[PDB]
């Protein structure tokens, strides 16, 4: 059910602020796959300082074997969004109602990804 | 066009599509979709945190209840993107 | 490793030098801080959103990166983030031991061909600094008021020789310098965002001689009048060509050789 | 301001932005034929008069018409940089 | 070593305007000029200062003495009151400082004052007689007599009583000498007859500026590549094989040279014996890629470096000139060539396309493709060593190679057949800047000012540097504007001697980043893409 799974490690962090109220955008390299991304996330809900682990999974659907449109107890930050733009290395964007992501990585890594799909975001800090 | 959206019409939107880091919950979006014409779209925030419970809404998809589904919206200058009735990335400016 | 001035990667635009002093000062130990120099776009009033920062000890420096990359240093809710310099602020020795403050330096030449020295000009109380990344020796000398850098290289130098001014064959009182080619001699000319921990805010141009006499470009040996060191052989053996060798020299009234003309290093008709 | 210190900061900003403009408007004075001398790459020993005569310049500037549309354009010029300091002096969460 | 800019007058702004602050080695240098410098029981003054010597900071002094002092000698050159600019005084003050040959003494009585020809079109002012002449055939007999020199070349530089060109020989002439007019720099007591340089034959080479500008037109990298290959081949088989090293002797430095290495190349023992020759040959090699290593220098065999100059002809239309070079070992062994007429057993014309092109060139307008025609009328006067520029057209030839003139200048020529003649540029503008005249006499200080400040603002070495850089990092080189703003400043630059104008080089235009092939180790290096990167990897490989 799970597309792209690996472990990221965060590298930088755009706003580079503790309590700025706003949403922080960072910046996680790939680990045994070179794959470079970018992600709007909220720090005072969940934090993430630089130089920590986290995993990271895409499923089409958060149900067992089918029914598009049980994984909400492995994860913690579980987010929906669409891919609107495939046109890169392929690089992906999809946007999880306004926040965007770009996944920067090879073209054999990502092959299985349509275009104007619903995909979720699967999230854990270790 | 003739009309605008106004002086606080205007503001307001602002405020909803610039901080992005503010969640409406269900019963506020629920009230909320009263006045806006068309359907409810997906939560798109279904955990914000490990022990938060009651998946809540973006404010970017409030403001996306706005356009008919056929519409799309393209703005490069300040990189608006509407697909499908639905507001993908917004930056700044508000010059749209 | 090399140096001691790290860089800040991004700083608030509102804060001065003073408070990111207080800062480092706050966390790290205190007074730990050299030179905090914050560039500006503008003349006075336009603060760039980096800095560079200069410790006195590496170990501060070691310290201040851990905690850099811990993430442990939040000042007015701004992660800093600590990154390798270019240059240093200031071209100042991190040993301690290298620089050697109110020592007595004479110029002059093997006059004699026994183990002889002739002494031109004495000056008191001047600097010296070694700067070994830099492959250099600066000679801060204090002249009727402005003071005059000479400056040596590795180069410069042919072979180091150790002397005694005591008299004593067992102490180690003096240095010999044997000069290849000549010092280079520089001249010393006449805020809120630099505090250097001195009045380090001139610059340095290259003059002549500043030497009523001229004795330095008369003179192609250096001797260093210095107290005795238990560990100094072993700074003064990073010298290229150092002799391990022990020489004694005599004082010789050689004051008589004063051209006070532009061509110096020529002999009288 | 977030707190006081900030406000002297900013004080202190601005006088200083208001001196450089004013200098700025005084080096553009210079602007005309009567000074194509002092102008030119050539050695001039009136190089401190022009600096020292500061209550003067604002009185031929209120005298001509053409240098005080000069000294005013000058001026915007130079304090379009002091009005871009709002946005690092001020939060994002400032209604104005 | 040089004295750099920071050294003499470091700029501070004082003022609403930045001003230069002279420091005391200014001082102490024009000191020096003026009071001079005292050795013993003598006083050494400043007579003058040569071309190349203010590129090296270098300068002449003669101590007076009771017969001759420095202003007898000054006077006996020649009367420079007449020039009232001040580059211009210093330059023909000490263009009388080359070394040269003594030979015969003419007198002032037979000299002619031949007309030249000028055209003006486009509103521009292009002269074809910049330095020409013409000579006669019993003027190079006396005139090869005293240098032991066999053949009779039809051009070589000359210069004597101020004037300086390069005259051509002719079958029509009238007495022994003949002068033109736009020769005459400053009026002199003597005429003494000198020469410096006859005829040198060389094989051609290429430098990095030549394949910089050549890699836009459709030149593609295998064939450098190639031809750096069999370079490198025929080195590295030149120890062990004697064959290769006469024929490499033949076609490298000298094409008609005598000595000891190469009499015995021919006719010699193994490479192992002999090690007074063997070593020298590992010395050479060293040599040989120690400056490949350094620079660029390809080795074309079918190319030569002549001057040029021009006959009272009229036939040669704008595009059409003449190629004659004498034949080496390769074009003795196979002269059957399309490209190549033997007309004569030693001189063998040309027929193929021949560019020219100089030494400093930072312009893609340079390349002008010419096609050498054979001419029996051209023929009968027996030019040799010499290529014919044509006397009508729209521009003269050495006006499109960077704005030259006939001053004896060394030419590149090649008839080679594999280069890309399509495309064609426009050449750069060779109007120089408004020259600077005074209102008074020179009193020897503003001269001694001059010399002082040609070490500021000196930005002449490192245009060519940031050239190469801005090249080989941004594609398409030689087509932006970059490009043309630093071939400007170049010209500006090498004009600094002539005319008292700085280049004023920009700080923004300053590389900060020098490629693998350069001796800046302290400098970052960049691993380079070009095709000199090409280049200098193979060369790596070859050697290790």
């Amino acid at each position: 059910i799970i597309m792209f799974e690996d472990i990221f490690v965060v590298d930088k962090l755009d706003p580079d602020g503790k309590k700025f109220d706003k949403v922080t955008r960072v910046e996680a390299r790939s680990h045994n796959l070179e794959m470079f991304m970018h992600l709007d996330v909220n720090t005072e809900v969940y934090p993430l300082a630089v130089g920590d682990k986290f995993t990271l999974a895409m499923a089409p659907t958060l149900n067992l074997d089918g029914t598009p449109d049980t994984l909400a107890d492995k994860y913690e930050y579980i987010m929906h969004g669409k891919l609107y733009k495939i046109s890169e290395k392929a690089e992906l964007y999809v946007s999880f109602g306004g926040l965007l992501m770009l996944l920067q990585g090879d073209p054999a890594h990502i092959s299985h990804f349509e275009l104007d799909q619903r995909l979720f975001l699967l999230m854990r800090k270790l | 066009n003739l009309l605008s959206l106004g002086q606080d019409s205007l503001t307001a939107a602002y405020l909803v599509n610039v901080e992005k880091n503010c969640y409406l919950n269900r019963a506020q979006m629920q009230q909320l979709q009263m006045y806006c014409p068309f359907q409810l779209p997906p939560p798109a925030i279904i955990k914000a945190s490990p022990s938060s419970t009651e998946p809540q809404w973006t404010g970017m998809q409030l403001f996306g209840m706005l356009f008919p589904p056929g519409f799309d919206y393209t703005y490069p200058l300040n990189n608006v993107v509407v697909s499908n009735g639905e507001l993908l990335s917004f930056s700044e400016g508000s010059a749209w | 490793t090399n140096r001691s001035t790290v860089k800040i990667s991004n700083v608030p635009q509102t804060i001065v030098a003073d408070e990111l002093l207080r800062f480092l000062e706050l966390h790290l130990g205190e007074d730990t801080v050299f030179a905090l120099e914050i560039p500006t776009t503008r003349d006075n009033w336009k603060p760039r959103d980096f800095a560079r920062v200069q410790f006195t000890t590496l170990e501060v420096k070691s310290r201040a990166q851990l905690l850099s990359s811990q993430s442990k240093l939040l000042f007015k809710t701004h992660n800093l983030r600590l990154s390798e310099a270019y240059d240093d602020i200031i071209p100042r020795p991190v040993d301690p031991r290298k620089r050697l403050d109110d020592i007595v330096l004479t110029v002059g030449f093997p006059e004699s061909d026994e183990k002889r020295f002739c002494a031109l000009e004495k000056w008191d109380g001047v600097r010296c600094w070694i700067l070994t990344e830099k492959r250099r020796v600066e000679f801060w000398v204090w002249e009727s008021g402005d003071c005059y850098k000479i400056e040596v290289r590795f180069e410069d130098i042919i072979e180091t020789l150790s002397c005694c001014v005591n008299g004593d064959a067992s102490e180690i009182d003096a240095f010999l310098l044997k000069l290849k080619y000549g010092p280079k001699v520089f001249k010393r000319v006449t805020d809120r965002y630099r505090f250097c921990k001195e009045d380090f805010d001139f610059m340095w141009i290259r003059t002549t001689d500043f030497s009523g006499s001229k004795s330095i470009g008369t003179s192609t040996c250096f001797c260093l009048e210095v107290h005795n060191g238990s560990t100094m052989l072993d700074i003064f053996s990073g010298l290229p060509y150092y002799r391990e060798d022990t020489l004694s020299l005599t004082y010789v009234d050689g004051k008589t050789f004063a051209s006070a003309a532009q061509i110096v290093p020529l002999l009288n008709a | 301001s977030s707190d006081l210190q900030s406000r002297k900061n900013l004080t202190e900003e601005i006088s200083y932005g208001l001196r450089e403009a004013e200098q700025v408007c005084n080096k553009q004075q210079l602007m005309v034929e009567s000074w194509r001398d002092f102008l030119a790459v050539n050695g001039e020993d009136k190089e401190e008069d022009s600096v020292s005569d500061l209550a003067r310049f604002c009185y031929e500037r209120q005298k001509s018409a053409t240098l005080s549309e000069l000294a005013v354009s000058a001026f915007k010029d130079a304090y379009r940089d002091v009005q871009a300091l709002a946005y690092r002096y001020g939060d994002q969460s400032n209604s104005f | 070593s040089k004295l750099p800019a920071n050294a003499l007058s470091v700029n501070s702004k004082e003022g609403y305007f930045v001003k230069p602050s002279r420091t005391n080695i200014y001082n102490r240098v024009l000191s020096i000029l003026g009071e001079g410098i005292t050795v013993g029981p003598k006083r050494f003054e400043f007579l003058a200062f040569s071309a190349s010597q203010l590129r090296g900071n270098s300068v002449w002094m003669f101590a007076s003495n009771e017969k001759v002092k420095a202003e007898d000698i000054r006077e006996w050159m020649g009367c420079f009151r007449k020039i009232r600019s001040i580059s211009k005084c210093a330059a023909r003050m000490g263009q009388l400082f080359s070394a040269s040959r003594q030979t015969l003494i003419v007198r002032a009585q037979d000299v002619e004052q031949i007309p030249d020809i000028e055209v003006t079109t486009d509103g521009a002012d292009y002269c074809f007689s910049d330095g020409i002449g013409k000579i006669s055939l019993a003027f190079a007999k006396q005139v090869a007599q005293k240098c032991g020199l066999s053949h009779v070349p039809s051009a070589f530089q000359i210069r004597y009583g101020g004037y300086k060109g390069v005259i051509a020989v002719d079958r029509s002439s009238f007495r022994k000498l003949s002068l033109r007019d736009s020769m005459l720099k400053f009026d002199s007591n003597n005429r003494m007859l000198n020469v410096t340089r006859w005829t040198e034959s060389m094989p051609c080479f290429l430098n990095r500026e030549i394949i910089c500008l050549l890699s836009t037109l459709g030149i593609e990298d295998a064939m450098f590549e190639a031809m750096q290959a069999v370079h490198l081949s025929m080195l590295g088989n030149m120890l062990e094989d004697r064959d290769a090293a006469l024929n490499v002797l033949q076609k490298l430095s000298g094409e008609n040279s005598k000595n000891l290495l190469v009499k015995m190349l021919l006719q010699g023992y193994a490479p192992s014996s002999e090690p007074y020759l063997s070593m020298m040959l590992r010395v050479h090699h060293e040599s040989q890629l120690s400056e490949l290593k350094s620079r660029c220098r390809i080795l074309v065999p079918k190319g030569r470096i002549l001057i040029g100059c021009m006959d009272e002809m009229g036939i040669l239309e704008y595009g059409q000139v003449y190629v004659r070079v004498t034949l080496t070992k390769a074009e003795l062994k196979s002269r059957d060539q399309s490209y190549f007429r033997k007309i004569d057993e030693e001189t063998s014309v040309v027929i193929g396309k021949v560019v020219v092109t100089k030494n400093p060139c930072l312009h893609p307008g340079d390349i002008r493709v010419l096609d050498a025609i054979y001419e029996v009328h051209f023929e009968e006067k027996g030019y040799l060593d010499c290529i014919i520029f044509p006397q009508k057209g729209e521009r003269p030839h050495p006006n499109e190679c960077s704005g030259g003139d006939l001053d004896g200048d060394q030419f590149f020529v090649s008839w080679d057949e594999k280069i890309i003649p399509s495309e064609m540029d426009p050449p750069m503008d060779y109007a120089g800047s408004r020259p600077r005249l005074m209102d008074h006499d020179v009193t020897l200080e503003e001269i001694h000012k001059f010399f002082v400040d040609y070490m500021i603002s000196d930005t002449l070495g490192v245009i060519s540097t940031a050239h190469l850089v801005h090249a080989d990092r941004d594609p398409e080189k030689a087509r932006s504007q970059k490009c043309l703003e630093l071939a400007n400043l170049h010209s500006r630059a090498v004009d600094f001697a002539k005319t008292g104008a700085p280049a004023e080089m920009p700080y923004a235009l300053k590389p900060r980043e020098f490629p693998d092939f350069l001796e800046r180790f302290e400098k970052p290096t960049y691993i380079s893409e070009s095709v000199f990167g090409k280049l200098y990897r193979a060369v790596k490989s070859s050697l290790a």
